[PDB]
RNA sequence: CCUGCGCCCGCCGCCCGCCCCGACCCACGUUAGGGGCGCUUGCGCCCCCAAGGGCCCGUGCCAUUGGCUAAGCCGGUCCG
RNA sequence: AUCAACUAGCCCCGAAAAUGGAUGGCGCUGAAGCGCGCGACCCACACCCGGCCAUCUGGGCGAGUGCCAUGCCCCGAUGAG
RNA sequence: GUAAGCAGAACUGGCGAUGCGGGAUGAACCGGAAGCCGGGUUACGGUGCCCAACUGCGCGCUAACCUAGAACCCACAAAGG
RNA sequence: AAAUUGCCGGGAGGGAAGCGGAUGGGGGCCGGCGAUGCGCCCCGGCGCUCGGGGCGUGGACUGUUGUCGGCCGCGCCGGCGGCCAAAGCCCGGGGGCUCCGCGCCCCCGGCAGCCGUCGUCGGCACGGCCGGUACCCGCGCGCCGAAAGGCGUGCCCCUCGGGGCACUGCGCUGCAACGCCCUGCGGGCUCUCCAUCCGACCCGUC
């Protein structure tokens, strides 16, 4: 259908439908609108000697990243990298940037709600049921870093005080975690051994061949 | 091994460096040859096409608080029939790196 | 020197260059004198079409111009009522009144080295080598050099 | 799968001349690895037997002959002419195969083995399906025996696929025939 | 998939008679043997 | 031959009834690939073509010597372990740093000295006599060749092996008893656990 | 025999450096044969193809704060 | 059941030289030899696709907001000495 | 001319003037001719180790107590058994 | 100044050394080696520029991922056509062979399960290298939609799905998301030494 869709797109009729020149033939009577001429600034503060070329706010609209077919909500994922490498977690939903939203759950694994790039994940066959878990409270900005400056070089005074301080994960996020994992564990407690399964990590014991091993 | 000490999840597969892409009178350092533990056919190594690899070694002086150094790579394509792969790294592997071990990861997963 | 001259006339002056020929007693007797140097056969619709689209370049004012579009054909041939790549295919395949013009228009094809290899290049196709006439089996060789 | 060799009917005649608007038509059954090599060998025999060259000739039809019952075992005889290092000879052979294509492939193989004769040096005169009770060679006759029974005295030790190849093994391979 | 009258009758029985008779007649032509009774010397060796 | 691809600390190979050339070729690529190999029981390595051909081949080897200084000349070893090492050296580039390092990873012994007698001894199928030689084609043992070309430690290797093989057989019997009581334990425990082991029934053999 | 101001050994306080990532596993013998188990000591039974097997908390951020602890298993150390 | 000639494959004899010694070496014997095949594979500065440098070819730039015009830009092919 | 890596001619090509891959090694044998690079694929030749690539799938022949035998040119072997 | 020599510090060495390509380890050196500015704004003083904050941005070099193109390599699956296709399968018929490979071989006619060869059409999954848009694609001009994308009318077509064509206009027009380091035990280096693999005979001359 890649070529079939491509043939459909370039059809002269269908691109007229797609762009919507009908319903722009509506507003401005029996014609297609005109335009005007911006950039009447008349106030250059500076005059560059290079032949200027202004800032790009691109009109190109990149297609959204694809989700691998076997990443379906409730499926258990294995994390392949990062500090939670080997941890088995629950797949909740794909986010707007394409990153997958996952939960340990933190009661079981110690893995909180976090983004994981689909590349660093192998989907297992087992399925949890999460279609009574509520996840819209999460979005990409929830994880937005709001990173600060470079001035706080971790120095001998600061090394363990940061550990001995607590100005970190704020109260609402830890309250969030209790909401989701409380709901999650009920369906997890249904499936025998599913609680043990998540608490353990995946590992390559000698003689385990990934290209053979079905997941 | 009961009550061992060491890193304690293995998410990688061991691989060994065999040398560079060769003819009997010419050598091409840009592509190295890597034997991967447990692959034994040219069709079995299609699974690893693209997977990242790390040659981890120890240098004589500390930099960033460790003596460990790492150069990363990826598996490109099979080499021959028996399951040897052509490996490309950011820098050409050391000539002394051959006969050593590389870590083949599952990261850019499909 | 005689083999060298004929291959110039056949527009084959580099290895794995390909061109299209009319059968003639005049033509067949030129291939008989350079046969160890060339492989040839009878192309079909798929081979003639894919060669011309994928690897077809035009000879516009002595210059090698890719046939990315139909206007190149119109300005190239035009006078002979050849307007599109699809009629350029037809003109070549069913050898037509302007096969001379539409076949000289096409610059010699630049082919890949054959994916999968050759047999012994030094022998005739009949012996098991690769030279000479391989009539319809030229299409299998087109798939692997195109 | 593919047979390395194929049997062909090739039909041809001289060109119509200002006399003889109906020259005589000839056919052969030829063995070759494709149609192109079949047509070439047709014009070999027809130049040296019936004195018609490809140039002054015309090709009429070429068809591949297939085996009617590939699932059964037929005995075969092949009458062949060949060239040695010091002359020419006639040789007769018996073969057992499910297809006559298979029978011919063995023949070329045993000529290149037992006599170092190459394919460009062998001409097949006659082929036949010699029914048993008339097979001549002793090798072919010892298999014309219901209650046939024998062990496998040679048996390859090898994994199902190369996937299961190792270099080292704990125990020696365990063999018994 | 739903067993519509796939490849229904292209032609009749009598044509199917002559069609299959004709190709089969061409079959004896293809596999026909020469008698080999030209070669008196080799008649015994040839088996004919 | 590419290499085993194994992560063993070393691989001990019981070279009995292996083929010298095929075994040496397998071992040589392993050494180049960074692996360490121990080869034991080199007196038991087999060579195709009988003793007579192999004796003649070795005595042509004794003829080669630097005429003006034989001590500088080719060095003709008699012990089977050294015969194996030079055959392997022939298959390695030994005049480079890389080939020098490869030969360092090889240890070869006559018989099975400690600690290699209480270690598992692997066999290389690609070089075994049963699979590489047709029964009825002449062969000799590398121990037999050495005896006839001047190796004077055949008998001591024979004395030591009998004491080892006897010492190993009582261990065979001791494990034979321990295997049987463990087997009866297998049943007795596997009846104590009933359905609780049901997941293992379809994947057992 | 072992440096009179020189050295050696043993315990814990560890800190680097080094290797590794489960860096687990002993029958002989032959292969036109062999293996395990019972009883005539040979006969029966079962198994013979690859370690392609067995073993091992195999599951803890090289590993959370404390207490308790069977039977079983692994290490260090004592002695024999 | 057997006898006799002939024929042609590999093998063996015919087949002797001086430093020590060469299928390139080690080695190989259901070959790692010889003859014929089947699948892949490996290997050139050669072929294909792309970037860049140079040569050669053919083009565009004034009632000039116009340029080291001996300049910039575009097109195609080419490159041993 | 007994012959010669000998002397003299005819047609074509090569070396000389030319690197590169293969023939272990070689001016003219086989492939192929070249700017500096990335990726792909080939030719001759190969795929037990040296040495990149199968101890791959098939069928026969050979057993050498002579260094069996194993690369176009090419590094011989004959009459005769 | 060089040849050549001594001392101090450093480095390497199994019958040469030096050399060309790679890279790894050490050195030694590099701050234009690598940025912290610009637009809205609120005053408080001199519409223009500095002083405080409020504001979105924004920096060598390098990392990962996504998405679009181009070229390539690999794997799977489906349809159609030719041949007498044959065949196995189910049914029916036809010839001699003489105790035998014997429940033998060969032959033909119907048909409704699989399976060559040659040609062709289609879909799908994986992977490598390059590129990132001033036109080709793409965006705004209407609404819905987070975004994919959808939404209108009329003629023709089968008539399910839905399909195909239609009038076309104005302008605009460098793809993204997150990172790491920031005087450091950092980053790179065309410089020096050394190690290793591959290559590698001393020039000039006739
Ligand atoms: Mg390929
Ligand atoms: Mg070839
Ligand atoms: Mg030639
Ligand atoms: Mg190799
Ligand atoms: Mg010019
Ligand atoms: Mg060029
Ligand atoms: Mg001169
Ligand atoms: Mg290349
Ligand atoms: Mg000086
Ligand atoms: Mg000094
Ligand atoms: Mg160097
Ligand atoms: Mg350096
Ligand atoms: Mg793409
Ligand atoms: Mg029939």
């Amino acid at each position: 259908s890649k070529m079939a869709l491509g043939i459909k797109r370039a059809s002269r009729s269908h691109t007229y439908h797609r762009r919507g020149l009908w319903a722009i033939k509506a507003k401005h009577g029996g014609a297609l609108p005109k335009a005007e001429k911006p950039a009447a600034v008349a106030e250059p503060k500076f005059y560059p000697a290079d032949d200027v070329k202004p800032r790009t706010v691109s009109t190109r609209k990149p297609h959204p990243t694809k989700l691998r077919s076997t990443i379906t909500p409730g499926t258990v994922l294995i994390l392949l990298a990062g500090r939670y490498m080997g941890k088995r977690v629950v797949f909740l939903k794909q986010l707007q940037s394409g990153l997958l939203l996952i939960t340990g759950p933190f009661k079981i694994n110690g893995v909180p709600i976090r983004r994981v790039n689909q590349a660093y994940v192998i989907a297992t066959s087992t399925k949890v049921d999460i279609s009574k878990v509520n996840v819209q409270k999460f979005d990409d900005k929830y994880f937005a870093r709001e990173k600060k400056t470079r001035a706080k070089k971790t120095e001998g005074e600061l090394f363990e005080s940061d550990k001995e301080a607590t100005k970190n994960l704020p109260d609402f996020k830890k309250d969030d975690q209790k909401v989701i994992d409380a709901e999650l564990i009920k369906a997890i407690d249904a499936v025998p051994d599913l609680k043990n399964y998540l608490g353990a990590r995946f590992s390559l014991r000698d003689g385990d061949k990934p290209h053979e091993m079905t997941f | 091994v009961k009550g061992r000490t060491g890193q304690r999840v293995r998410l990688y597969v061991r691989g060994t460096i065999l040398g560079y892409k060769r003819s009997k009178s010419n050598q091409y350092e840009t592509a190295s040859l890597v034997q991967i533990e447990g692959v034994n056919t040219r069709e079995d190594v299609a699974w690893y096409g693209g997977k990242r690899m790390a040659y981890v070694y120890k240098a004589k002086t500390k930099s960033n608080g460790t003596h460990y150094r790492c150069i990363w790579g990826k598996v490109s394509r099979p080499h021959g029939n028996t399951g040897v792969v052509r490996a490309k790294f950011t820098s050409n592997l050391p000539a002394e790196a051959m006969g050593k071990k590389v870590r083949v990861f599952m990261y850019p997963s499909s | 020197p005689k083999t060298k001259k004929i291959l110039q006339l056949l527009r084959l002056r580099q290895i794995f260059n390909g061109v299209f020929l009319k059968v003639n007693k005049a033509t067949i007797n030129m291939l008989r004198r350079v046969e160890p140097y060339v492989a040839y056969g009878y192309p079909n619709l798929k081979s003639v079409r894919e060669l011309i689209y994928k690897r077809g370049y035009g000879k516009l004012n002595k210059q090698r111009i890719p046939l990315a579009n139909n206007k190149v054909i119109e300005e190239g041939l035009g006078k002979h009522n050849i307007i599109c790549i699809e009629d350029l295919v037809h003109e070549i395949l069913t050898v037509g009144p302007h096969f001379k013009e539409a076949n000289n228009f096409l610059w010699p094809f630049k082919l890949k080295a054959p994916l999968g290899g050759l047999k012994k290049k030094r022998n005739h196709y009949v012996e098991g080598g690769d030279a000479g006439n391989r009539e319809n089996y030229i299409n299998q060789l087109v798939r692997r050099m195109n | 799968v593919a047979f390395r060799f194929h049997q062909y009917q090739v039909v041809g005649r001289a060109l119509p001349t200002p006399g003889d608007e109906q020259p005589k038509i000839y056919r052969m059954k030829l063995w070759a690895t494709n149609e192109v090599r079949a047509k070439s060998k047709f014009w070999y025999f027809l130049r040296k037997l019936k004195k018609v060259k490809k140039s002054n000739g015309q090709m009429l039809a070429i068809n591949e002959i297939f085996e009617k019952n590939p699932t059964t075992i037929k005995n075969y005889g092949i009458w062949l002419r060949y060239q040695s290092r010091t002359g020419y000879h006639n040789m007769y052979k018996e073969y057992r195969d499910t297809t006559l294509n298979g029978a011919v492939e063995q023949m070329y193989t045993e000529m290149a083995s037992r006599h170092r004769v190459r394919s460009p040096c062998i001409q097949i005169i006659k082929t036949a399906t010699v029914n048993f009770k008339l097979c001549k060679r002793d090798n072919t006759k010892q298999f014309h025996n219901s209650k046939i029974k024998f062990p496998l005295v040679y048996q390859k030790v090898r994994p199902p696929t190369r996937k299961l190849k190792t270099t080292y093994k704990a125990t020696r391979p365990n063999l018994f025939m | 998939k739903e067993k519509i009258n796939s490849k229904r009758t292209k032609l009749s029985a009598e044509e199917a008679s002559k069609i299959k008779a004709a190709g089969k007649a061409w079959y004896q032509t293809m596999i026909s043997d020469s008698d080999y009774t030209e070669f008196d010397v080799f008649s015994k060796w040839l088996g004919v | 031959v590419s290499g085993s691809g194994v992560c063993a600390k070393r691989v001990v190979v019981d070279a009995r009834h292996h083929m010298l050339g095929r075994l040496a070729s397998i071992v040589a690529k392993e050494l180049l690939n960074g692996q360490r190999v121990v080869v034991v029981r080199c007196e038991e390595i087999c060579m195709s073509g009988g003793l007579v051909r192999q004796k003649m081949k070795y005595l042509r080897f004794l003829r080669k010597r630097m005429n003006t200084k034989p001590s500088h000349g080719p060095i003709h070893f008699r012990a089977p372990a050294k015969i194996l090492w030079r055959t392997i050296r022939g298959m390695i580039p030994h005049k480079t740093a890389r080939g020098e390092a490869a030969l360092a990873r090889l240890k070869a012994y006559e018989g099975v000295p400690p600690p290699y007698d209480r270690t598992k001894r692997m066999v290389i199928p690609d070089a075994l006599k049963v699979l590489r030689l047709q029964p009825g084609h002449r062969y000799c043992l590398l121990g037999q060749l050495s005896k006839e070309v001047g190796w004077n430690y055949a008998d001591t290797i024979r004395e030591l092996e009998e004491k080892r093989k006897e010492k190993a057989k009582v261990s065979y019997d001791r494990r034979k008893q321990l295997a049987k009581l463990r087997v009866k334990a297998e049943k007795a425990a596997e009846e104590k656990l009933g359905t609780q082991l049901e997941i293992l029934a379809p994947i057992k053999y």
